[PDB]
RNA sequence: ACUUCUCCUGCACCUUAUGAGAAACCAAAGUCUUUGGGUUCUGGGGGGAGUAUGGUCGCAAGGCUGAAACUUAAAGGAAUU
RNA sequence: AAUUCUAGCAUCCUUCUGGACUUUUACUUUGAGAAAAUUAGAGUGUUUCAAGCAGGCUUGUCGCCUUGAAUACUCAGCAUGGAAUAAUAAGA
C-alpha cells in the first residue's frame, strides 16, 4: 500500500532500465518511505510530495536531487518535490525517558528543514509578514541568479500549496527584482 | 564600551548569511579534520588554525564545512590545550609585565596595568571553573605563574 | 548594557511617532515584541509589520499610522490580582473609556479587557493609548 | 562499631537476636535507603534505624557546613514582601539539623530535605530524610536557591 | 517618502557592514596566478600572513592594513 | 604627498527645534503629570559648623566620620529697569 | 453568530479501574481553615437620629409569618487548574 505509493514505486525501477540510465545504478541505494497527494489551488496538475528516510536522503540521495526530479516530472506528468522524514519531538518528551531533546529534533528546526529541502536553488533571504487581519504570510526570496528552468516559474506557485499541506502556514515565494 | 578603558570601538568580523558555503568550494568534511589535527600536533592554538586555513588553503569557516567548531574537533580527537587560549594569553601577558615591573619599580603605569590584567584573570577563571573547563580549586598565583605557561 | 529588549523598542517607536515617520525599524526584536505588537494591531493602533529573518536576533519593520499618542513599559514587572487591574488604569491610563494596559498571563499575552473576562491576572508588561 | 564507653546497641533488636537488624519505614512518601538495611551502624536518633517519628513539617535547603558529628546545618533562603515599596527582600534562616551515617559523603553545598521531629538537642528540631549531590562554586552562603 | 523594507542598492553598499539590513562581508576570495607556476591558489582578500606557493615557495601576497598587496604582475580572479 | 567620495572611532564647532528649562542656556540639561531601561553616591530654609565631643588614619601639618543647645524671616538662583 | 470552556484529527505517555510520570518554585486562579466586638453592609419608621437587633400581621386561645438577626473582611502556612513571564535544574 497505498495506491499512489505503488505508482511512485513503479516509476523507480523504470528509471533503472532506460537503455543507458545515467543515475540508474546510484538509485538502488535509494529507497522511499511515503507520499502525499497535494493539489495546488487551481493547479494544472496535482504534485506528488515524496518523503525520504533521513539516512538515505543524506549522502545517498541528495547528491544529484535536480536530475531525479525532472525525470519523474516527464515520466509521471505532474510535479514532484522530495524531502527527508525528520522525526520531530513533542514537548512532553521527558515522559517515556530521554533528556537532551537536541534542537535538530524540535519543531522550528524541522519546519526550517522543509523549506531548504522543498525549494531545492537555495534561499537568498527569508522574511515573514504579520497582517492587520492577523495571519502570518511568510516569504522566501529565492536567488535571482540561476533561474534556469521555466518550470521554476510554474513550480513557484505549488510550493505555497506544499508548505501549507505540511505545516498549515502561508508562504509566498518569488524572486527578488 | 569595552570593559577597562574608555574606548568604544565597533570593529568585528561579520559572518555571511548563507551556510554550508560555498558553491565554488569542494574538498571534504574528512580532509579538513585531518588538517586541523595535523596543525594542532604542530603546536598551534584554536584561533591560529582557522587563520592558517582561510588564508592559504580553502574553507572560509570550519562550521560551514563540518558540523563542529574547531575546539569541538580538537577535544574529540584529544589534542586540546590544558587551559583555554584566552586565559593562557592573559597569564602570559601578566608574567611578561612582572618581569618588566620588578626590573623597573618606579613605573607606576605598568603597576596600574598589572592590576587590570590580574583582575581579569581572577574573574575569567571564575567563569571557567563554573563551566568545568578548569580543574576545581585551580587558582592564579604570581609565584607559580611563569612555569604554568611554558 | 541592554537589559529590557521591549523597553528600547517602544521608546524607539514613540520617538519616531512624534517626529511623524511613515515606518520605523527596531532591533533586536523578540517573541514578546511581536505578541505586544499583535495586540496593538487588533485594536487598530498600527498597520502591518515585517520581521526580517537575518541570522541574528532580527529586525522588525513596522508600517504605522498617526494614532499612538504614547506607548510605554512598566519595569519592574509587578504582579496584579484582578481586583487591582482597575486600580492601575485609574492611575496609569489617560481615561476610563479608551487606552489599554497589556499584561502577560498563563493564557497568553493580552489586554486588560481580555484579562477581565478570562478572569485571570498576571504580570504587567506595558501600556498604550 | 563500638567507639564509645557504653555498649552501642540498636533498640528494636532484642538480646535473643544476637544477625538480625531493625529498620523502620518512615512513610510520608520517603523511601528507606539501602545502606540503612545493609550496614551495621547504631544511631539512636536516625529516622530509619531508631526511635524517632517524623511528623509535621518538611524542609528543603542548602547544606552550609558538616563539621559537627552526626549533624549538619542547612541554609533556607526566602523572599520577604515589603508592602509599602511593593517589592521583595532576600532573607535567610540557618536551621541546624540531624543526619544519619547511612548517607555517605554528604558534601558542603548539597541539597537536603529534612522532616520535623521531637527536640533531640537544644538547637536541632529537624531530622534528615534524603539528600542530592550538586556542585557549587566559590562560597556556599552566597548561593541563593529558593526551592 | 521612505522605504525601510526595500532600500536602494547604491546607498546600502556605502554603509558599514553591520548597519546594513542583512549584514554580510565585503571581503572575498581569489584564485591567484603567480608568474612562474601554472598552479592556482585560493587566497583571502584580506590576508594576515605572507602566503607561499604550492611548491618551492615564491610569494603570493604580503599583509597590510586591509587588502593584501599581490607581488608584481600576477593576476587574480574572484570566486 | 595632494584632490574627490563613503565608512566607522575621537576632541570639538556652527545652525535650528510643536524637545526641555525659572531663565541664563542646552544634540544633552531631549525622548518626565502622555510621570517606570539598569545601577552607585549625595541633598531637604539660613546660621551655629565642617565647630564640640568620641572614634579611626597621620611623624606632624591635618584627613575621613560628625552632633547639639541657642539663633533667625528670609538666605540663595536667572534675567529686567 | 460574538465571549467563555472543552474534545478530536495532522502521527500525542502509560502501571491500572480516580494517580503515577511532565525538572523545581515564584506568579495567578479557585478552594479549605481562620473568634466575636469594631469596620463596610442586607433587612427593620428606636417619633427622627446616634443607635439597637429587634419586630410585623391579628377578637384568636396547641396564634401565625414552617420569623428574622444575611454576607464580606481576617504577609507566612496547607491545597489546586494554567499554554505566558522570570528564576532554577540539565548539557537512554
Amino acid at each position: 500500500p497505498t495506491e499512489i505509493e505503488n505508482e511512485v514505486a513503479k516509476c523507480l525501477f523504470d528509471i533503472e532500465t532506460s537503455s543507458q540510465s545515467d543515475l540508474k545504478g546510484d538509485v538502488r541505494h535509494l529507497v522511499i518511505s511515503s507520499v502525499k497527494e497535494v493539489e495546488v489551488p487551481q493547479g494544472r496538475k496535482k504534485a506528488f510530495v515524496v518523503f525520504v528516510p533521513h539516512a538515505v536522503y543524506q549522502k545517498t540521495v541528495k547528491k544529484i536531487q535536480g536530475r531525479l526530479v525532472q525525470e519523474l516530472e516527464k515520466k509521471l506528468k505532474k510535479h514532484v518535490v522530495l524531502v527527508a522524514q525528520r522525526t520531530m519531538l513533542p514537548l512532553d518528551f521527558k515522559r517515556k525517558g530521554l533528556k537532551v531533546r537536541p534542537r535538530s529534533r524540535t519543531l522550528t528546526a524541522v519546519q526550517d528543514g522543509m523549506l531548504e529541502d522543498i525549494v531545492s536553488t537555495e534561499i537568498v533571504g527569508k522574511r515573514m509578514r504579520v497582517r492587520v487581519d492577523n495571519t502570518k504570510m511568510l516569504k522566501v526570496f529565492l536567488d535571482p541568479r540561476d533561474k534556469q528552468k521555466d518550470n521554476i516559474e510554474d513550480k513557484l506557485e505549488t510550493f505555497a500549496a506544499v508548505y501549507k499541506k505540511l505545516t498549515n502556514k502561508d508562504a509566498v515565494f518569488s524572486f527578488p527584482q | 564600551g569595552r570593559m577597562y578603558g574608555p574606548g568604544k570601538g565597533m570593529s568585528a568580523s561579520a559572518l555571511p548569511w548563507r551556510r554550508k558555503p560555498p558553491t565554488w568550494l569542494k574538498i571534504k568534511p574528512s580532509d579538513v579534520e585531518e588538517h586541523i589535527a595535523k596543525l594542532a600536533k604542530k603546536g598551534q592554538t584554536p584561533s591560529q588554525i582557522g587563520v592558517t586555513l582561510r588564508d592559504s588553503f580553502g574553507v572560509p569557516q570550519v562550521k560551514s564545512v563540518t558540523g563542529n567548531k574547531i575546539l569541538r574537533i580538537l577535544k574529540l580527537q584529544g589534542l586540546a590545550p590544558e587551559l583555554p587560549e584566552d586565559l593562557y594569553y592573559l597569564i602570559k601577558k601578566a608574567v611578561s609585565v612582572r618581569k618588566h615591573l620588578e626590573r623597573n619599580r618606579k613605573d607606576k603605569d605598568a603597576k596600574f596595568r598589572l592590576i587590570l590584567v590580574e583582575s581579569r584573570i581572577h574573574r575569567l577563571a571564575r567563569y571557567y571553573k563554573r563551566t568545568k573547563q578548569l580543574p576545581a580549586t585551580w587558582k592564579y598565583q604570581s609565584a607559580t605563574a611563569s612555569a604554568l605557561v611554558a | 548594557v541592554r537589559m529590557n529588549v521591549l523597553a528600547d523598542c517602544l521608546k524607539t517607536l514613540v520617538n519616531a511617532e512624534k517626529r511623524g515617520r511613515r515606518q520605523v525599524l527596531i532591533r533586536p526584536s523578540s517573541k514578546v515584541i511581536i505578541k505586544f505588537l499583535q495586540c496593538m494591531q487588533r485594536r487598530g493602533y498600527i498597520g502591518d509589520f515585517e520581521i526580517v529573518d537575518d541570522h541574528r536576533a532580527g529586525k522588525i519593520v513596522i508600517e504605522l499610522l498617526g494614532r499612538i499618542n504614547k506607548c510605554g513599559v512598566i519595569s519592574p514587572r509587578f504582579d496584579i490580582q484582578v481586583d487591582k487591574i482597575e486600580q492601575f488604569c485609574s492611575n496609569l491610563l489617560p481615561s476610563r473609556q479608551f487606552g489599554h494596559l497589556v499584561l502577560t498571563t498563563a493564557y497568553g499575552i493580552m489586554d486588560h479587557e481580555e484579562a477581565r473576562r478570562k478572569h485571570t491576572g498576571g504580570k504587567i508588561l506595558g501600556y498604550f493609548f | 562499631v563500638q567507639t564509645e564507653r557504653a555498649f552501642q546497641k540498636q533498640d528494636g533488636v532484642s538480646s535473643l537476636g544476637r544477625t538480625q537488624r531493625y529498620w523502620k519505614d518512615v512513610g510520608l512518601g520517603f523511601q528507606t535507603p539501602r545502606l540503612a538495611k545493609e550496614s551495621k551502624y547504631v544511631d539512636k536518633k536516625c529516622p530509619f534505624t531508631g526511635n524517632v517519628s517524623i511528623r509535621g513539617r518538611v524542609i528543603k535547603g542548602m547544606v552550609i557546613s558538616t563539621k559537627m558529628k552526626r549533624a549538619v546545618v542547612i541554609r533556607r533562603n526566602y523572599l520577604h514582601f515589603v508592602p509599602k515599596y511593593s517589592r521583595f527582600e532576600k532573607r535567610h534562616k540557618n536551621v541546624t539539623c540531624h543526619l544519619s551515617p547511612c548517607f555517605e559523603q554528604v558534601k558542603e553545598g548539597d541539597i537536603v530535605t529534612a522532616g520535623q521531629c521531637r527536640p533531640l538537642s537544644k538547637t536541632i528540631r529537624f531530622n534528615v530524610l534524603k539528600v542530592e549531590k550538586n556542585q557549587v562554586f566559590g562560597n556556599v552562603r552566597k548561593q541563593f536557591r529558593l526551592f | 517618502e521612505i522605504d525601510l523594507l526595500h532600500p536602494d542598492p547604491k546607498v546600502e553598499a556605502s554603509k558599514h557592514k553591520l548597519k546594513r539590513l542583512i549584514p554580510n562581508p565585503n571581503s572575498f576570495f581569489m584564485d591567484v596566478k603567480c608568474p612562474g607556476c601554472l598552479q592556482i591558489t585560493t587566497v583571502f582578500s584580506h590576508a594576515q600572513t605572507v602566503v607561499l606557493c604550492g611548491s618551492c615557495n615564491i610569494m603570493l601576497c604580503q599583509p597590510t592594513g586591509g587588502k593584501c598587496k599581490l607581488t608584481e604582475g600576477c593576476s587574480f580572479r574572484k570566486k
